[PDB]
């Protein structure tokens, strides 16, 4: 058996000094089965490849153990050196159609049965027969979400300054005209104290002044009403940045340097993209950025190197569940199941299909899904910086008025 | 939403109260014990008149301005904050223990089908309880659900989704997605030894790869309550 | 925004008229 | 807050959002719509795949 | 009367300075607060 290292399905960890792995337990205190794993020590090329014994465990190991219990099997697991599913490639003497990776290893006779996440495809089925899928999951889009904290901090004039200057000019002219009217018939600062008390409610304070007071009281509230209306509108209208709304996203239909997204290597998604009637620019946009593994791809996505990634929906959902910093958008498309890679002359077709269907109908699949894929689930500046600035300004004004009154009292009473 | 705003506003109120009481005590050259406490809340709440009162005027004016700005921000946040199942699977104890609740549970299914056989092969007690209440058609189940004669109905996922999509009033929906007890397809039933199986599966795989069924899915399988 | 100038200028004429009326009376 | 929410959220009754409207895809007695008589629109409706 | 006509409807003022009278001013202040809330809601809906 050859198995591909898949993080949500096949966990691979180094063995201990004795050559075995630890006996861990789940939340229910059950012994987790582990099988000795054989594979290369380093996946990257140009390295001292050593076939050290690993210890791979996960989702498919339970199904493999169930199959070995139902029918007599002596299975040994293996890891593909290149870490790829395997499709048709081109080499020297390009007039050759040969399969590489896991599919090529299976065709070469090295392996007889494959228990690994492999998407069923027409090209793969034209040469290797598959069995009934374990579960039906399509492919989706994975994009790292941002955390909106603040925008347009309101300290003294976040919107405009000419409006504030006009308001200041208006209050100054209304104050001086009120003083002139009072003098013609509040000579001291009592008039301006009353005006400021009317502007800002603090409980401090013939017919000529009545109309001025009435119009000033009416005019005072519209400014704050407009300010709070604008604040509410700007809080309601946020960034709402959406990366991908679906397969038919017009933004995805065009290549952009700002948003880079691609798959890892050749797979069923690659064949689906190849067999497109009018989606041609996708290959030119994606062939310039390729990786070697899904772990590296998701690490790059986390490190903001990439913006979106395409893979099986179940893998993305599990990654989002285990890491709340990532979210999955879009909808299911090109939905297809999994399969088992077996040679056409293998007499184990029915003997495996019946067991798979029995396990599916007896609730083993849902139990494994619950116990392996559903472990767990999931202003900074605007109201802080402006508050700090206001507090500093208030402290400065308090000190200034303190020294001002200290000098003024001495000057008045010398 | 008070898990974040209230925590910071508490220390903000504490520090502004400390500054206010300090400056009020400095205002000595009318009691700091009660007047400061009263003025701490007489101006932030516009629905009060507990203030009753050069340096002091500027401080109270700027504090009233700050309180008005904070109230406006709070109202804006409250306005912005206003933009936004019964059973879970067959493992719930309600299905297995209908007698534990005063209202008896009644379920319906079409006999001589596959769901009944699957239930019988897994839970004989559930099949025995199901045999008491049976329905002979989907229309009868819909009528019972509309009239309340039935509590829950169990059938194939595809037909239930189709009925929900074509249901009127959006009052009949399923419990989410992905909670299917046994995800299984339909396929095409053939004869044993027929060599057409290879061609049929190759054609189906080519069709699903090319996405030639999307128009059929969008036209035949569509309706209200998306 | 732009309408703020119109709004503030709308009441200025009324205020000036009231001031003239109370000055002449 | 409740008053603002109820004023923001109104009826917003939209009859037809386009040709692909799912409501138009089903016959309803509450909403009745049809052409006048045979015309090019009638031929277009006759020549429909689904 | 003229001063009280606008001293309470505008919460940013203190021009009131003042059994039958209490009930009337209380209910009128309640109506003014309700009208202000309705005006703010209408502004939010219009924005
Ligand atoms: C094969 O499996 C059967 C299961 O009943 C077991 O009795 C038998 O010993 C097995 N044979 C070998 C060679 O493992
Ligand atoms: C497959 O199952 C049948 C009956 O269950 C059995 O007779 C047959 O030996 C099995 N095949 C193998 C290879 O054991």
């Amino acid at each position: 058996i050859v198995t591909i290292h898949q993080e949500p399905f096949v966990y691979v960890k180094p063995t201990l000094s004795d050559g075995t792995c630890k006996e861990e337990f789940t939340v229910n205190g059950d012994p987790v089965k582990k099988v000795i794993c054989t594979g290369p020590n380093d996946t990257s090329p140009g390295s001292p490849r050593h076939t050290v014994p690993q210890c791979c465990y996960g989702f498919c190991i339970d199904l493999l153990i169930k199959l070995a219990r139902t029918m007599n099997f002596t299975y040994e697991v293996h890891l593909v050196a290149d870490g790829k599913f395997g499709t048709q490639e081109r080499v020297n003497n390009s007039n050759k159609k040969e399969w590489n990776g896991m599919m090529g290893e299976l065709l070469s006779g090295q392996a007889d049965m494959i228990v690994a996440p492999l998407t069923i495809n027409n090209e793969r089925a034209q040469y290797i027969e598959f069995s009934k899928p374990f579960k039906y999951q399509g492919l989706t889009i994975l994009v790292k979400k941002e955390i909106p904290r603040s925008t347009l901090d309101s300290f003294m004039q976040p919107f405009q300054s000419t409006l504030w200057l006009l308001v200041g000019l208006s209050v100054h002219v209304v104050a001086v005209m009120l003083y002139l009217l009072d003098r013609f018939s509040l000579t001291l600062s009592s008039a301006m104290w009353f005006s400021w008390g009317v502007l800002l409610n603090s409980g401090i304070g013939s017919f000529s002044a009545r109309i001025l007071g009435m119009v000033w009281a009416g005019f005072a509230m519209i400014i704050v009403a407009s300010y709070t209306a604008n604040l509410a509108a700007f809080l309601v209208l946020d960034r709402p940045e959406e990366r991908i709304t679906g397969i038919n996203d017009p933004r995805l239909r065009n290549p952009s340097d700002k948003f880079i997204y691609a798959t890892v290597k050749q797979s069923s998604v690659d064949i689906y993209f190849r067999r497109q009637v009018c989606l041609s620019t996708m290959y030119r946009h994606m062939e310039k950025h390729n990786y070697e593994s899904a772990a590296e791809a998701i690490q790059a996505v986390r490190d903001n190197k990439l913006h979106a990634f395409i893979w099986d929906s179940a893998v993305l959902e599990f990654e989002a569940s285990q890491k709340c910093d990532l979210v999955t958008t879009g909808e299911l498309f090109f939905r297809s199941g999994f399969g088992i890679g077996m040679r056409k002359d293998s007499p184990w077709k029915q003997n495996v299909s019946l067991s798979i269907l029995k396990s599916h109908e007896n609730g083993f699949m849902e139990d494994l899904d619950k116990t392996w894929v559903r472990y767990q689930e999931c202003t900074f500046e605007n109201m802080a910086g402006v508050f700090m600035l206001v507090a500093g300004g208030i402290v400065a004004g308090i000190f200034l008025i303190f020294i001002e009154i200290a000098y003024k009292r001495h000057k008045d009473a010398r | 939403f008070s898990a974040s705003v209230w925590v910071m506003m508490f220390v903000m109120l504490l520090i502004v109260s400390a500054i206010a009481v300090f400056v009020f005590e400095y205002f000595s050259p009318s009691f700091t014990i009660g007047k400061a406490i009263w003025l701490l809340w007489g101006l932030v709440f516009n629905n009060s008149v507990p203030v009753q009162n050069t340096t002091s005027k500027i401080m109270v004016s700027v504090w009233a301005f700050f309180a008005v700005i904070f109230l406006a921000s709070y109202t804006a946040n409250l306005a912005a904050f206003m933009i936004q199942d019964q059973v879970t699977g067959l493992s719930d104890k309600k299905f297995q223990r209908p007698h534990d609740y005063s209202p008896p549970f009644r379920f319906g299914t079409v006999p001589n089908g596959s769901t009944e056989r699957n239930i019988r092969n897994n839970y004989p007690y559930m099949h025995q309880y199901m045999t008491k209440f049976n329905q002979k058609g989907v229309e009868d189940a819909l009528v019972s659900l509309k009239t309340g004669k039935l509590d829950a109905f169990i059938y194939d996922a595809a037909v239930l989704n189709y009925k929900a999509g074509r249901d009127e009033g959006c009052k009949l929906v399923t419990i989410g997605s992905g909670y299917i007890f046994a995800t299984t397809g339909y396929g095409i039933a053939l004869q044993k030894g027929s060599p057409w199986k290879r061609q049929i599966d190759l054609a189906l795989l080519q069709f699903v790869g090319d996405g030639e069924m999307e128009e059929l899915e969008t036209c035949w399988l569509t309706g209200i309550c998306h | 925004d732009i309408d703020n100038m119109a709004g503030v200028f709308y009441m200025l004429a009324a205020a000036m008229a009231l001031s003239l009326i109370t000055f002449i009376w």
